[PDB]
């Protein structure tokens, strides 16, 4: 469904493969249906015996996928009601949700099953809906998320990385756009940036012995990290500015080049929250209309250089190399239709 | 000294268009207090916002109230939130919703009519009370046998709550079942079913008096008749009648008689009173497989011809199971501090009892298997001594464990009933605990109750004070009714016995009488324990009928009367009951309205919402016996004060110790003039503040039992109801 | 002989569950494993029931 | 879908019922997909052999 936002956003789309994925959407969804609670919620197996407690992860995840199959395609309301409501029969009244632990493996999963962060992919994955930050439930959740951001921001760990710029994404949800750049830094504060680009990791290495071979209880999550965080850098109020979108472009670099060529990513959700930032990127930047662009290149030394970006020459890559051992260079660009530019 | 404590109570299945109340503990210390149950939407946004200031241990009750919403149903999300200058709280879960249907209904003028004549009816609007309400209707209509509609009237409003309508009925328009049907806003939909056809006025009701109830050890049967008639006068003539037992050894299909064994009885009805006859029950076998027994008596009217039947007492179940003790004051539960006791009853077949006849006790786990008789009345009171385990489930009986008479041969068809009851008891942690002893037996109205209940405290106040207090609610149809309060000046380290309350029955409770009690500890912990009482059928708005005395000679000049609050209003019925001697009416009683309502009762909470799930799980890894053996993990099965509070029907916030302490399930996995006979009155009247008295005048040549019908109401006291002025 | 089997388990406190063996060592054991046998009518099996 | 067709023709219709019977139709729709024959066609039972 991100993959379809993907061909729409990009506009790489036909009816064909559309229709293909329409089919697998409507059966995926209903063969999820049989594994529900009639609650509302959502286990491996459920139905067909009443023995069992679902989990939240799950259910949170299935929120989301459902949100933006409505975001296209009809899927009931009441479903999402009957979860939402599920998880906040899961709720404390200050503490948070709880890892009502009925999974079957984590690599599906891309963190912790730390309950704050567990709570925290709920409530971003609420706050993607519309959604009223002043929700009781997400007030809740925020002083959560506060209490939890400081003892992990002044305590000298707090994962250090995930935990963090997830926190980042709610935060940016909220209107806490203090908070949001504030931990943002934080975020910064650790940064990898790399030859042509940046990312995160989680510490570079867990302390204790781990790892041998497999991942075992540990997926390495190295991407969904920096996926939230191009939704972090992203996503605000009225539009987004320059640095935001550098950082963006910056590990959009890495993520694409992280890409896999069997198809998809490591896994499913890194995958789905890349190109959920890969979209909206590409929302907001991909002009599907704009269409006029035009720019000079200006040097003090009068080095001058013109040229051109449009749908025609949508991927185009009009290199142009530079003399001056000094730097003058005035770039000046006009018109319609984003740009990428990069230089060394 | 103690913890800082606090409570606030309400239902789960709210309502709107009214207010709908719930109340409040709050105690202990920095009682600067305040709350606020914030109703808030889950979706968008909403919010029936109310506040207010927190005292101590008092019961002051709010009712906040609704308006309507978008949807019809629906979820809410309370949320609570209190604030004390040290303290506070914050807490929630979810109600019910409902953009209700109002309970409404129609009186008519018949439940019969023939050619040409013309509908008379009326029709009710109401809230939670019976408080009337102003409102608009959609539509109300008349609805032929064949689903044509067959009239309309249209776009009329409600400001006396109810109105009255009519409709002239053509010469020879359809026959069969008519049907007069209504809807609403919400597309409720309700009716009045009745018919349209001809008849001949009966004058006569043939009537008997013949066992409802036979039974297995029945060798004969008495049988008799009466024929009421114009004003009760005794018939002559001549009847017939026919004592039958159905669905006999035939097939029943297309070419046997299922009529199985039909006694016929000749009577010739003497000058006055009653034929009378005693039948015998052989030829019926009221035995294994023959079937209930349905009895059609009909006169041969002497001097008209006219003969009519009453299928007397259709329902007659021969029932294997006789001594059909019952329990009455039968307890759902015990404890193991308390000297409980069922106070039992026991009646046979008809449903009369024996004095005199001796019965076997059995204590099942609690080891108490002992003997008892009857009474005057089969009334009796055992008694049980309780240092024993969980789950009891008792009974007492007169035969033993076996069908005595051949059982198990397939053929027989014989029995007695055995006592069942099964009773739980509560958790306490404390091991202090309430439990009593209810008046459980019809409740009066226009009266009282003093309740006594039975208080055990294990320690009582630990540390505490010397003073404590009784909290008592009665809430009903999903409401809340009545609430008050009590308490006790504590003894130090002693579990003190006895005392009792009031309360009164004037009105505005249903025929549900929950109550309940609970007396909290400052520590953070309560007990208290449930009731229920048999209201009957009673109101606020008091009314009867009187009028000027019965006069025959159509002396024009005639009155009728009642009374009624001083600001009030009467909707009224008569009949010449002969048409409706040939057919009843349907249901026309106060338990009428109040069996329509929504939830009529509530335990339990509704169905979409399920529970407020905990998080304190306290499993071991094993249940360490250090001793004996390592008893391993699984669950229990007792009663709760959660549970005593949601089988009343609601929920609260606390943080008390009031769920039991549950555990989570295994995380590790794999000189007369006719005027107008069949209807004498239909017409309304005002009450002045000293009752009315109209003058329904006198009607020619008409005359048997007249039955008539009042209905008044008042946005003051309610709704009206009394019974028949036979002016015959 | 002696069986301590409760009817339920009589486990005073909170709430009630069920009875299973132990497995722990017990001088019956120790003098099993030393190689002999004895008599004498004290308390040495654990009481299993 | 008749019924709707019934429901939508006659005009009394409301969208919750409509989005009731969507979700049930998606389903049997689904689950009939479930008893085809890779040709197209379809059977009493067909998948799984
Ligand atoms: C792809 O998804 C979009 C929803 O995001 C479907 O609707 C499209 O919505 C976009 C908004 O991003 C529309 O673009 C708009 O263009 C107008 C000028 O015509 C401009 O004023 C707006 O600011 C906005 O940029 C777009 O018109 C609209 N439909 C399209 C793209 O034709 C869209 O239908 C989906 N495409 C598919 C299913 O392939
Ligand atoms: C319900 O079924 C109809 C098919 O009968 C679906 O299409 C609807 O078709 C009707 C015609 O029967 C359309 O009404 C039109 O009104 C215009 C005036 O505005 C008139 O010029 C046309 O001749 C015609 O009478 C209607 O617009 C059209 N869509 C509707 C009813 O919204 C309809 O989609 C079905 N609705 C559903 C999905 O429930
Ligand atoms: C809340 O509900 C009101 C009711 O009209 C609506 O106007 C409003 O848009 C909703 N949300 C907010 C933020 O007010
Ligand atoms: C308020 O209650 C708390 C809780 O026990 C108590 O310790 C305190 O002395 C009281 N007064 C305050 C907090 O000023
Ligand atoms: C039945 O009628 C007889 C007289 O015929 C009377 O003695 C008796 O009390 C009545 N009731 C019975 C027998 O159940
Ligand atoms: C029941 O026990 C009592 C002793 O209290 C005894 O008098 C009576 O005879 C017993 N019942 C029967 C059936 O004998
Ligand atoms: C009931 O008998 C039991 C026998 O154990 C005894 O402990 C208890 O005291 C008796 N009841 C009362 C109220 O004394």
């Amino acid at each position: 469904i991100y993959v379809l936002d993907y061909l729409n956003e990009t506009q790489q789309l036909t009816p064909e493969i559309k229709s293909k994925a329409i089919g697998y959407l409507n059966t995926g969804y209903q063969r999820q249906l049989n594994y529900k609670h009639y609650d509302g919620s959502y286990s491996t197996f459920g139905e067909r015996y009443g023995r069992n407690q679902g989990n939240t992860w799950l259910t949170a995840f299935v929120l989301k996928t459902f949100a933006q199959a409505r975001a296209y395609i009809f899927i009931d309301e009441a479903h999402i009601t009957q979860a939402l409501i599920w998880l906040s029969q899961r709720q404390k009244d200050n503490g948070c949700f709880r890892s009502s632990g009925s999974l079957l493996n984590n690599a599906i999963k891309g963190g912790v099953e730390d309950e704050v962060t567990l709570s925290a992919y709920i409530t971003i994955a609420l706050l993607e809906i519309p959604l009223t930050v002043t929700h009781p439930v997400v007030r809740n959740a925020l002083f959560c998320l506060e209490s939890a951001w400081k003892t992990a921001q002044e305590g000298d760990h707090g994962s250090h990385v995930y935990t963090k710029a997830l926190l980042a994404y709610a935060f940016a949800l909220a209107g806490n756009q203090d908070k949001r750049k504030e931990v943002l830094k934080s975020l910064n504060e650790e940064a990898v940036k790399k030859d042509n680009s940046v990312h995160w990791e989680r510490p570079q290495k867990p302390k204790a012995p781990v790892g041998h071979f497999y991942e075992p209880q540990a997926p390495s999550a190295e991407v969904e990290m920096t996926s939230y965080v191009l939704l972090a850098y992203l996503t605000a109020q009225p539009a987004p500015t320059s640095e935001d979108l550098t950082s963006a472009t910056n590990i959009v670099k890495w993520i694409t080049k992280q890409q896999n060529a069997q198809g998809g990513f490591s896994s499913t959700q890194d995958t789905v929250v890349a190109l959920h930032a890969l979209s909206k990127y590409g929302a907001a930047t991909f002009t599907r209309t704009g269409k006029a662009a035009q720019v000079t290149i200006q040097s003090s030394g009068t080095f001058s250089s013109k040229f051109q970006v449009d749908n025609n020459n949508r991927l185009l890559l009009q290199q142009v190399s530079l003399p001056e051992l000094p730097g003058e260079y005035s770039m000046k660009v006009t018109g319609e239709g984003c740009v990428y530019l990069q230089t060394s | 000294s103690g913890k800082p404590q606090y409570m606030v109570l309400v239902p789960s299945l709210l309502h709107t268009e009214t207010t709908e109340k719930g109340c409040v503990l709050l105690s202990y210390l920095n009682e600067t207090v305040t709350v606020s149950a914030s109703l808030e939407s889950v979706r968008g946004n909403r919010s029936l916002f109310t506040d207010l200031e927190a005292e101590n241990d008092v019961l002051h009750c709010v009712a906040f109230a609704v308006p309507k919403s978008s949807s019809n149903e629906e979820v809410m999300f309370l949320t609570v939130q209190v604030k004390g200058p040290t303290q506070e709280f914050k807490k929630r879960t979810t109600v019910m919703v409902k953009n209700e249907d109002s309970l409404v209904f129609v009186q008519t003028d018949k439940s019969i009519y023939k050619p040409g004549q013309t509908v008379k009816f009326r029709v009710v609007s109401m809230d939670e009370n019976f408080h009337p309400l102003n409102e608009l209707i959609p539509l109300v209509y008349i609805q032929d046998p064949k689903g044509n509609r067959i009239a309309q009237w249209q776009s009329f409003q409600l400001e006396g709550g109810l109105k009255q309508f009519s409709f002239p009925l053509s010469s020879e328009p359809f026959q069969g079942s008519y049907k007069v049907v209504v809807q609403k806003k919400s597309g409720g939909r309700t009716e009045h079913p009745f018919t349209v056809e001809e008849f001949v006025l009966p004058k006569f009701e043939v009537q008997v008096t013949v066992p409802k109830i036979i039974t297995i050890l029945e060798e004969e049967m008495n049988v008799s008749v009466c024929g009421l008639y114009t004003y009760g006068k005794p018939v002559p003539g001549h009847v017939t009648v026919s004592i039958c037992r159905k669905y006999s050894d035939a097939s029943d299909c297309h070419g046997e008689d299922s009529q199985a064994f039909c006694e016929k009885f000749s009577g010739q009805l003497n000058s006055h009173g009653c034929f009378y006859q005693q039948v015998k029950t052989k030829v019926f076998q009221l035995k294994r497989k023959e079937y209930e027994m349905k009895l059609h008596t009909e006169a041969q009217i002497q001097e008209e011809g006219t003969v009519v039947e009453l299928t007397g007492r259709q329902s007659s179940e021969i029932t294997r199971t006789i001594t059909k003790l019952s329990f009455v004051k039968v307890d759902s539960h015990f404890r193991q501090g308390i000297p409980f006791f069922g106070q039992v009853r026991l009646v046979d077949g008809k449903g009369v009892p024996i004095p005199n006849k001796v019965i076997f006790i059995r204590g099942n786990e609690a080891n108490y298997y002992s003997n008892a008789t009857t009474d005057e009345h089969g009334l009796v009171q055992f008694s049980i001594n309780t240092t024993n385990v969980m789950g009891t489930s008792l009974t007492v009986r007169v035969n033993y464990k076996d069908r005595s008479p051949c059982y198990g041969y397939q053929w027989v068809s014989e029995e007695h009933e055995e006592a069942h009851h099964t009773a739980y008891l509560v958790f306490s942690p404390s091991k202090s605990f309430v439990h009593l002893e209810p008046m459980s037996h019809e409740l009066p109205c226009g009266h009282t109750q003093t309740v006594q209940a039975h208080y055990i405290l294990n320690g009582g106040t630990l540390l505490g004070l010397k003073k404590l207090s009784f909290y008592y609610l009665i809430m009903a149809k999903g409401g809340i009714v009545r609430t008050g309060t009590h308490g006790l000046l504590v003894k130090q380290e002693d579990m003190k016995g006895h005392f009792s309350i009031s309360i009164p029955v004037k009105s505005d409770i249903a025929p549900v009488a929950r109550l309940l009690i609970y007396a909290v500890l400052p520590t953070g912990d309560v007990i208290g324990d449930s009731a229920k009482y048999d209201v009957e059928n009673c109101l606020a708005n008091k009314v009867d009928l009187s009028f000027s005395p019965s006069q025959s000679l159509p002396a024009s000049h005639a009155h009728l009367r009642v009374t009624a609050a001083p600001q009030s209003v009467c909707a009224l019925r008569a009949v010449d009951q002969s048409v409706l001697l040939m057919k009843p009416d349907a249901e026309l009683s106060a338990s009428s309205v109040y069996n329509l309502l929504p939830e009529k009762d509530l335990t339990g909470f509704p169905g979409p919402l399920n529970d407020q799930d905990n998080e304190d799980c306290i499993n071991r890894h094993n249940v360490y016996i250090n001793g004996i053996t390592y008893t391993p993990v699984s669950s229990t099965n007792e009663k709760d004060m959660y549970s005593f509070l949601e089988d009343m029907g609601l929920k609260a916030f606390t943080n008390s110790k009031i769920r039991k302490p549950k555990m989570c399930p295994q995380l590790q996995q794999y000189t007369v003039r006719k005027y107008f006979p069949e209807t004498w009155i239909w017409d309304l009247v005002v009450v002045n503040s000293a009752g009315v008295a109209e003058v329904g005048v006198t009607v020619p040549d008409t005359i048997t039992e007249w039955k008539a019908g009042a209905f008044c109401l008042s946005e003051d006291a309610g709704l009206g109801i009394s019974s028949t002025a036979s002016l015959r």
